[PDB]
């Protein structure tokens, strides 16, 4: 039997089917009959930590699922990984990752695991250090590992020797910036000064300068030159969240210290007021396109990261509003090499041409506010830019695309959107949204989502048809039949 | 004194007691406030010395020395050598620090002067002088014991600049030309520096020499270095050359387990490694060159990676037969 899943499992190739019936000859095999498996799992390890890529998915499933039923089956039996762990400087870009996460069960246990990781990951820091000495350094400290003289803020300030290496050293610290903060505690300063010495090297100091920013105006995150820096973008959409982060971000108020006495001062007072700035100033290696969706780009999220900026910075009052108008005015501009738009119809794809949005819960607060459902007393701006009718009937393709590929890919991209309850919870509250004003009155949007909204919630997730069928149903929500008033209502 | 009234004045709270001192401002602000603010002392071209003299007056309990040294952002010494102001004075205040503190017997007990008053340079972003920092270590590497030299030539790759690496590697090779207490450590520090495409070469037949009358154990640690980059097309007269130096065993259970510990993390783990190390036997011993550990690897790479049974076979037939 052993030989025959370790030799059907992975490589036999319905198909899919063979390889996921070969899942059951060997983990039941590890499962039952209790002496006979502690070579299995050594003929999975060096079978799948070694190879060419098509070894990520079958072997390395299997391996997760493996240690992951592993009650402590290595749990005082770990000799095989401590030769295995150095062997991985020279895997491709995905699986150095899984390799990470699937043993992330096995780190919890015993520092002779950890004490001999840091040291195998250290070394590659000091020389050429590829994302994978990044993808471990972030993996320990995004974890609770991290949690406990504290002298490995020396790695932390390793990481932000790191931040100019290339462009890509530059996206990784980036785009883990939050998570880090989101689990750290202490840790605040420092991605604090950090990140300000990254954008004290940004935009014109002096104020009346002819464009507050420039494709070429910001210094840059990482390199800059032929190669972007952080991208513009990028290096302030880490900035925005981050902003965020100090008070309301990582720390709610940081109230006992980030927020403390009105701390803003120092991690964004200059924050602050770059941000009056970049929005105020708005008047006014890349050929075309580089230099444009990337260096413009970052005006393009300079309004990405603005309408976050302003429009939730307080935007009960009419300034914001003007402003937000303005901003996408300007971008509106910007769609000169192409066109660009907004969702009217079946969301089996997304929307019909874009990239990267703003955050995770903003289809939310966006669409669910200023697409309807949306009446009170304030709504002297809302019904202004409510007026808009080019800027909300296109400001819909955001909510649109983030859902159709939030689940055509696996985990859609912005800030605390992967654990996957977070992904269900506005996986719904834009569905609902999307009915009672696609049917309570460019016009085929909150229900050409649905499509979208129906396959990948019923075919990539199965398990929630009653918990999410129910849900549709206005104000409440057993079982397709059961619920089945539900679903012939 | 005169300087702890600037200090404490400067905002960085007293540290006094065994206890980490607390400082309660910003970093960013208690630097730039301090920088600042002294400069406009009355001598203001002429305050330093008077000032730098009362922190050596500061350098005297050891305990002190430990909260100069701990961390607390970095160190009052860690940080508090970022005023460009003092810029270039401290470093020289400091590392003339590491002889006289390298006499008394250290041990197991913790406080190892020689640990901290040199680590706390790595990572530094802003100093003044870009070669005087190398400049005054390699002669500051003279004539410690073997433990500063373990010491100084340990955070080499960090603490060093990005400036002079054929120079400092030039530096390197030649204190590793032949030696006792550099098979360990410089050993190691070939990683930090990553050499050109000159010196490489000049690394390796510089390997070799060491290695055949190597240490004890360090043949792990020589081992893992032969074949580290040795991969190319440039590897099967590594091959060659690696069996002619190494090539029979005299003791080493553990020794001669983890010899072939290596040579089987390596039997499966570089790329050519498998066609080359059976190649430098493999038809090149025309005498009596075939030795016991050149035998028993044939059964290594015969039964431990599954695409040489008819590899390992026509070789020991050929070289059982002949």
């Amino acid at each position: 039997l052993v030989d025959l899943g370790f030799s059907l499992m992975e490589s036999y190739e319905p198909a899919q089917q063979a390889c996921k019936l070969g899942a059951s000859i060997l983990l039941e095999t590890f499962k039952v009959h209790e002496p006979i498996r502690s070579d299995i799992l050594e003929q999975v390890l060096n079978r799948v930590l070694t190879k060419a890529a098509s070894p990520v998915s079958h072997f390395i499933d299997l391996l997760s699922n493996i240690v992951v039923s592993a009650p402590l089956v290595l749990q005082n039996s770990s000799s095989r990984v401590t030769e295995t762990f150095d062997n991985l400087s020279f895997l491709p870009i995905d699986t150095v990752q899984g390799l990470l996460r699937a043993v992330q069960p096995l780190l919890k246990v015993s520092m002779s695991v950890r004490d001999s990781l840091i040291l195998v990951l250290q070394k590659a820091i000091f020389s050429r250090q590829l994302d994978a000495r990044k993808a471990a350094v972030a993996g320990f400290l995004l974890l609770l590992r991290n949690f406990k003289e504290a002298f490995c803020l020396e790695i932390l300030g390793s990481l932000r020797r790191c931040l100019s290496q290339q462009a890509d050293v530059r996206l990784m610290l980036y785009e883990g910036f939050y998570d880090v903060l989101r689990r750290n505690s202490q840790l605040a300063s420092s991605i604090m000064e950090t990140l300000l010495s990254q954008i004290k090297q940004y935009y014109l100091p002096q104020q009346d300068l002819l464009p507050p920013l420039k494709l070429e105006g910001c210094i840059m995150a990482q390199g800059d030159q032929i190669f972007l820096q952080e991208p513009l973008a990028h290096l302030l959409c880490c900035i925005q969240h981050c902003l965020a982060w100090y008070k309301s971000t990582v720390h709610l108020c940081k109230g006992a210290e980030d927020e403390e006495e009105e701390e803003d001062v120092g991690f964004e007072q200059n924050f602050e007021e770059m941000l009056e700035s970049v929005t105020r100033r708005m008047i006014k290696s890349s050929g075309v396109g580089v230099k444009n969706n990337i260096y413009a780009i970052q005006v393009m999220g300079i309004c990405e990261v603005l309408i976050e900026y302003n429009f939730k910075i307080g935007n009960f009052s009419k300034n914001k509003f003007e402003d937000v108008l303005g901003l996408f005015t300007c971008y509106n501009k910007l769609s000169e090499i192409l066109k660009e738009k907004a969702g009217k119809n079946k969301s089996t794809l997304g929307n019909r041409i874009a990239r990267s949005f703003l955050s995770m819960g903003f289809v939310s607060t966006l669409l669910t506010a200023l697409f309807r459902d949306n009446a009170q007393s304030h709504e002297e701006s809302l019904a202004v830019l409510r007026s808009s009718t080019e800027f909300m009937r296109y400001a819909v393709s955001v909510a649109l695309q983030k859902v159709q590929q939030l689940e055509e890919m696996g985990q859609t991209d912005g800030p605390d959107g992967q654990n996957p309850e977070k992904m269900f919870q506005n996986l719904c509250k834009i569905t609902r949204v999307l009915l009672w004003r696609y049917t309570s009155i460019i016009s085929l949007l909150c229900l050409e989502g649905l499509l979208r909204i129906f396959n990948t919630m019923q075919q990539l997730y199965a398990a929630r048809i009653p918990q999410f069928l129910q849900a549709l149903d206005i104000t409440d929500g057993e079982a397709d039949i059961n619920v089945t008033e539900k679903a012939a209502f | 004194g005169v300087f702890e009234e600037l200090l404490r004045t400067s905002g960085i709270i007293l540290k006094v007691g065994e206890g980490q001192n607390e400082i309660a401002v910003d970093q960013t602000a208690f630097q730039k406030k301090l920088r600042v603010a002294l400069e406009k002392h009355p001598s203001y071209p002429g305050v330093v010395n008077e000032f730098i003299s009362g922190l050596e007056s500061h350098i005297k309990d050891r305990s002190q020395f430990k909260n100069c040294l701990l961390p607390c952002c970095e160190s009052l010494i860690k940080l508090l050598l970022g005023i460009k102001i003092l810029q270039p004075a401290v470093v020289t205040l400091l590392l003339e620090k590491i002889p006289e503190f390298f006499f008394d017997v250290v041990g197991t007990f913790g406080t190892n002067f020689p640990r901290l008053i040199v680590n706390q340079f790595k990572w530094l972003d802003g100093l003044l002088d870009s070669q005087d920092l190398v400049k005054k270590l390699m002669q500051m590497l003279s004539v410690s014991p073997v433990p500063i030299q373990h010491d100084i030539i340990t955070s080499l790759p960090e603490i060093l600049e990005d400036s002079q690496q054929n120079e400092v590697a030039r530096e390197l090779s030649c204190l590793l030309k032949q030696g006792r207490r550099l098979t360990v450590p410089i050993l190691d520090a070939l990683s930090r520096l990553d050499l050109d495409a000159e010196l490489l070469a000049k690394v390796r037949q510089s390997a070799m020499t060491i290695v055949p009358s190597v240490k004890l154990e360090d043949l792990p640690v020589v081992i893992k270095f032969i074949l580290h980059n040795v991969k190319a097309a440039d590897a099967v007269e590594v091959i060659s050359d690696l069996r002619k130096s190494l090539d029979l065993s005299s003791t080493s259970q553990n020794c001669v387990k983890l010899l072939f510990d290596v040579i089987k993390l390596a039997v499966r783990f570089q790329k050519d490694v498998s066609e080359a190390w059976i190649k430098a036997i493999e038809n090149s011993t025309s005498v009596s060159d075939h030795k016991v550990l050149d035998l028993i690897v044939l059964l290594l790479i015969h039964s431990t990676n599954s695409k040489n049974r008819k590899q390992t076979e026509k070789v020991l037939r050929s070289k059982i037969r002949l």
